[PDB]
């Protein structure tokens, strides 16, 4: 029943600041050591900071020191992180983590500590990009014996995510929607593909349905295979 | 600082298997080591601490050993939900460093990709840019090479690749590479070939097209 | 003078002295730690939540020599049971000191049934949870002795029955 909920995540310009929060419930928060650990996209875990039960001893990772501040309010059961002078490199999911000596079954304490409980985390994107709807382009095949593939290229949007379905959800089998990739410009690009028998191509309609909530883009794009 | 180094970086196992992951410290850390599991898009969860003590609730098929420099996590009789990434963390010093990760994937038969190539659409070619796309579809081992060629001429700096996680049906991967060019450059050339190298192919497979003539 | 003659001195081995543990795997384990800017080794067990614990640690075989009566000084810490939520009925704060005599060294062959109990060892000071989290260590000292020794050598053993104990020093001597 120990529960941690991060909030405050979101988009910010380089040099900007942001303040994260973790709301704890189901235990005696005042007795736990609390910490933040982060995880850059596609990468490993990186300890950020910690604070003792009383607000006590504070330590920071060398990569964050002088720029970030950790604090807590034990009467609101809330943990905080003030992040200043942010850079693209601080982009990450930030996790709230806790440790409590009453569940650490060892006669003598280790010097640093480990993380018993973790919140679900909150994304901080630091980037000079602003919201922008995608272009949606068809990936057309031709007419060749066998199975054929076909698709949509959803290109130049900020931020994530985008959803794609085919034929308004009527086509579910063999759909592959790829992970977005950040382009040099800062915007995202993604493809969605489905395989289909080439005998379908003159006859069956294929429409991809793309939605991008942040800019309110909804587009149904027909994919017409190529004929000679 | 103390550096942690996990081996192997990825691993392929079948359910029922017994797999062992290694974690090494660049200097001694006594028994202050913890192991964590992370499935994609989810928070990590503690498995082991003290370099062998099971966290409460953690199934007894996980076990850890080691001290000083060398440590080990073992999973006997992999279940379907043990395919995940595993991290180690030393807590002997205040730097609290983690290892880079070990990804336990599902083992499967070799499977050649079906390979398709897509020219840019007439709609994009209005915009002054132009993207060509290769698709490799349903293949095991994740390792593959993809090589763009334009009027039979090698390209670099010019493309980005993207791979999906293991399919929950047949445990294959799919990959797409996008070759991004300007409209003026594209209109200059003719044959846009896509060459693919992969273990299930006895030789490299090329899909191509010629702009202007189907 | 009535000089003491030391037969076994654990801390003085500097972590080079491996003792037998039974069951192999669960139970007592050697660990290392810093106290007073010095590395200190200890045997430790903390299985306070499962409650069917019977964990044994056995010293090496010690040659008796001319000793007829021996004195065993232990130094140890024990954590407060109340520091563990849900451990009321499983946690203990004592351990047992046993010994056995033999003319030969049995090596890894450990037969707990040949051991007689010397005493229950209990701490005068538990380590409460603010001590633990501050890395201060409440050391306890307990001495016992056992009567006329007859065989060429002897072992000592420590039975854990569900306590959170760290054993830092074990010193066995006789008085000349």
């Amino acid at each position: 029943e120990v529960q941690l909920l991060e909030s405050g995540g979101g988009l910010v310009q380089p040099g900007g600041s942001l303040r994260l929060s973790c709301a704890a419930s189901g235990f005696t928060f005042s007795h736990y050591m609390m910490a933040w650990v982060r995880q850059a996209p596609g990468k490993g875990l990186e300890w950020v900071s910690r604070i003792g039960p009383s607000g006590g001893p504070t330590h920071y990772a060398d990569s964050v020191k002088g720029r970030f501040t950790i604090s807590r309010d034990n009467s609101k059961n809330t943990l905080y992180l003030q992040m200043n002078s942010l850079r693209a490199e601080d982009t990450a999911v930030y996790y709230c983590a806790g440790y409590d000596s009453g569940y650490d079954y060892v006669a003598v304490a280790g010097p640093a500590e480990y993380f018993q409980h973790w919140g679900q985390g909150t994304l901080v994107t630091v980037s000079s990009a602003s919201t922008k709807g995608p272009s949606v382009f068809p990936l057309a095949p031709s007419s060749k014996g066998g199975t054929a593939a076909l698709g949509c290229l959803v290109k130049d949007y900020f931020p994530e995510p985008v959803t794609v379905s085919w034929n308004s959800g009527a086509l579910t089998s063999g759909v592959h929607t790829f992970p977005a990739v950040l382009q040099s410009s800062g915007l995202y690009s993604l493809s969605s593909v489905v395989t289909v028998p080439s005998s379908s191509l003159g006859t069956q309609t294929y429409i991809c349905n793309v939605n991008h909530k942040p800019s309110n883009t909804k587009v149904d794009k027909r994919v017409e295979p190529k004929s000679c | 600082d103390i550096q942690m180094t996990q081996s192997p970086s990825s691993l392929s196992a079948s359910v029922g298997d017994r797999v062992t992951i290694t974690c090494r410290a660049s200097q001694s850390i006594s028994t202050w080591l913890a192991w964590y599991q992370q499935k994609p898009g989810k928070a990590p969860k503690l498995l082991i601490y003290k370099a062998s003590n099971l966290h409460t609730g953690v199934p007894s098929r996980f076990s850890g050993s080691g001290s000083g420099t060398e440590f080990s996590l073992t999973i006997s009789g992999l279940q379907p939900d043990d395919f995940a990434t595993y991290y180690c963390q030393q807590y002997n010093s205040y730097s609290r460093t983690f290892g880079q990760g070990t990804k336990v994937e599902i083992k499967r038969t070799v499977a050649a990709p079906s390979v398709f190539i897509f020219p840019p659409s007439d709609e994009q070619l209005k915009s002054g840019t132009a993207s060509v796309v290769c698709l490799l579809n349903n293949f095991y081992p994740r390792e593959a090479k993809v090589q763009w060629k334009v009027d039979n001429a090698l390209q670099s700096g010019n493309s980005q690749e993207s791979v999906t996680e293991q399919d929950s049906k047949d445990s294959t991967y799919s990959l797409s590479s996008t070759l991004t060019l300007s409209k003026a450059d594209y209109e200059k050339h003719k044959v846009y070939a896509c060459e693919v190298t992969h273990q299930g192919l006895s030789s490299p497979v090329t899909k191509s097209f010629n702009r202007g003539e189907c | 003078q009535g000089k003491e003659v030391v037969l076994l001195d654990f801390a003085a081995a500097g972590g080079e002295l491996g003792w037998l543990t039974h069951p192999y795997g669960k139970g007592w384990d050697l660990m290392q730690n810093i106290m007073n800017d010095m590395p200190i080794y200890m045997y430790s067990v903390c299985n306070v939540m499962s409650g069917d614990q019977d964990n044994w640690l056995r010293t090496n075989w010690v040659y008796r020599g001319e000793a007829e009566r021996i004195f065993i000084e232990l130094k140890f810490t024990v954590r407060d049971c109340n520091s563990f939520p849900g451990g009321a009925s499983s946690c203990k704060e004592t351990f047992n000191l046993y010994y056995a005599e033999s003319d030969l060294d049995y090596g890894t062959n450990f037969q707990k049934r040949l051991f007689t109990k010397i005493d229950t060892i209990a701490p005068d000071e538990i380590t409460v949870s603010s001590d633990f989290e501050a890395r201060h260590v409440k050391l306890n000292v307990e001495e016992r002795s056992v009567g006329p020794l007859t065989r060429k050598g002897f072992y000592l053993a420590f039975q854990d029955i569900g306590a959170c104990v760290a054993l830092l020093s074990v010193r066995v001597y006789y008085k000349k």
